């Protein structure tokens, strides 16, 4: 005599924030289900992040470049927060060629159709000289979790973060006009970087929870 | 979830009137010392008490 | 930067020799991570052999306590600056304050 | 003046809000003092002492 | 577990343990679930959790 | 790698008694010991189908606070003894049982008549004590099939119902070590029941209960 929850509302107010609503939920199941979904969402979710940056002329990260206002370390910290989404590939190499006075954004990347930049307003660096030019090779691979670089000369390694979500907040409230009174409603408000679908994240979290609970089912 | 705050350390409501009576007693002892009835050491001891 | 400060952080950041304080005011001509070029105005220019100011920033090097001291620029191209304003932020310095 | 600055925003005047547990998920019984403190890292690291 | 200087124990609990055991073993005159008969400590732990 | 997680391969059970068990799973991912320990703890303590005594009817007792002749203790101790009586009831919704005894001696659970398809898991469990030879006790208990715990203040002597077949559950997360990875967990489940079902069967029932709620997604 248990009612299974369904996806009755997937609200998308912005590209980063979204709302997921689970209407049929009994008393007591909503809190533990929201807590388990929040733990799986904040624990392990697959994503794509920058791992290796190779710039022509730059030898190590503790140096500068003639014409760039920022240092190499500031360029790597700006490239660490680059939100990117790969459709069906594991590893891809991005190319960024820019010359002249002007800010260098994510829209100046000569990329193919399999990869997509979700935020072209991300400023990488600034060029202050007309004779200055940059040509970097951004290596992006798919992972899970937080893998630092501590685990060629011009090759620079950065700490990759495969965490597409940033903040998960759920809320349990009383149900609707449905005649059974003790039903509860779970509303999950997630904050991502725009590279993950919310419904696909909920399906993956429930699949991870079911594949972890299968050992308790078998016993 | 125990925590400290600025509202946990309460102030007694009768602190200001006790300070007022103490300052009035110090002023009365100083006025008695200015007339020449008590010495300086007895005045200091009464102020301390 | 500290959200709860005092106001003496700018005195520590200016009176110490960790920042690049502009000697003569003017307009910033060339901004770079290693050097800052300042175009001095005609009000403070010398009557003989008028020139510009070049500030070579102190990059990554070793201090006495085996730490890294580094100066990062804080000005932009074509920005008016005055005499006494900072041009580069040294170690533990954020826009002319003390950021420990 | 801190009370007026807290009334300027959407924050309570007492400075204490209720928090939920991350491991279990239940609310704490008492509100805790949540805010921002300027922290510092001293030159007494553990890799230079082991 | 006993000090050889005087015989007093040295495994006395510190501030967090005595704070938790002081907050747990207290009572108020009106709370949720006051005035009900319990069959054991397991029912008390079940009603608390 | 990107979608593969570690499964618990070292499962050992320590049977302390017939109702006390100790299940230990090893290894698990970092943080998976609490999202699986707390989720099964909230289900087994609040959502479990079972049967318990709900109402009792005694002709000699008309109030909740009164005294009765011929018995040793008061009525609240009789209600507390009736609270701990675990009864196994078949697919019927509810039945009415009666208890009659005349004479001295402890009134155990075996004195209740077998009218119906119900079972008593502990016939040696006592209910009340009689001291006079010319005294008798006549009660009409009423069991019902419910779920979880409902107090008497939420709802004729009011008796608290314990539909959950468990009595105490407390998980503990330890550290597990692999030759490659270190940040792992070790879930230790310690659970006791009242003798109605197997604790392993209770863990399996909680696992299938949590598994039925996710079939719309998986």
């Amino acid at each position: 005599e248990f009612l299974k929850p369904r996806l009755v509302d997937i609200e998308q107010v912005s590209s980063t924030h979204a709302k997921v609503t689970l209407e049929p939920l009994e008393r007591g199941f909503g809190h533990t289900l929201g807590n388990a979904l929040r733990r799986i969402l904040l624990s392990s979710m697959p994503g794509c992040a920058v791992t290796e940056v190779e710039i022509d002329g730059v030898l190590h990260e503790y140096s500068t470049k003639e014409g760039v206002q920022e240092d190499i370390l500031e360029i790597l910290l700006n490239l660490k927060g680059l939100a990117v989404r790969v459709q069906g590939k594991d590893e891809v190499i991005l190319t960024l060629n820019k010359s002249g006075i002007g800010p260098v954004t994510a829209a100046d990347i000569t990329h193919d159709g399999d990869v997509e930049i979700v935020k072209p307003q991300h400023v990488i660096c600034h060029l202050t000289d007309e004779n200055a030019s940059i040509s970097m090779r951004i290596k992006v691979q798919r992972g899970r979790g937080y893998v630092p670089a501590s685990t060629p000369i011009g090759r620079l390694l950065v700490d990759a973060c495969y965490s597409p979500v940033e903040r998960i907040a759920y809320n349990v409230e009383a149900a609707r006009v449905e005649q059974r009174t003790d039903l509860d409603k779970l509303v999950i408000e997630m904050e991502t970087n725009g590279t993950i679908d919310p419904e696909e994240a909920i399906r993956r979290a429930a699949t991870i929870l079911a594949e972890q609970l299968e050992a308790f089912v078998d016993l | 979830g125990a925590s400290v705050g600025i509202d946990d350390m309460v102030i007694p409501e009768k602190k200001h009137e006790i300070i007022s009576e103490a300052e009035a007693e110090v002023a009365e002892i100083q006025e008695q010392f200015q007339s020449g009835l008590v010495t300086a050491g007895e005045r200091y001891n009464k102020v301390i008490d | 930067k500290p959200l709860v400060g005092t106001g003496m952080e700018r005195a520590v950041a200016v009176d110490s020799g960790v920042t690049a304080v502009a000697k003569r005011g003017g307009v910033v001509q060339y901004v770079d991570a290693s050097r800052i070029v300042i175009k001095v105005n005609e009000d403070e220019m010398y009557p003989g052999e008028a020139g510009i100011d070049i500030y070579n920033l102190t990059k990554y090097t070793r201090s006495n306590q085996n730490t890294c001291i580094n100066q990062m620029p804080c000005v932009s191209l074509g920005e008016p600056v005055e005499r006494g304003d900072v041009l580069a932020d040294g170690p533990s310095t954020d826009l002319g304050e003390l950021a420990l | 003046e801190i009370k007026e600055l807290l009334k300027l925003g959407d924050l309570p005047t007492s400075g204490q809000i209720r928090l939920y547990d991350g491991r279990t998920g239940e609310q704490f019984e008492r509100p805790v003092t949540v805010g921002y403190m300027y922290m510092l890292k001293l030159n007494h690291l553990v890799d230079d002492k082991m | 577990i006993l000090s050889p200087a005087n015989g007093e124990p040295i495994i006395v609990p510190s501030q967090d343990v005595v704070l938790g055991l002081y907050y747990m073993t207290r009572d108020c005159v009106n709370a949720k679930g006051e005035g009900m008969v319990l069959t054991g400590p397991k029912e008390a732990e079940r009603l608390y959790r």
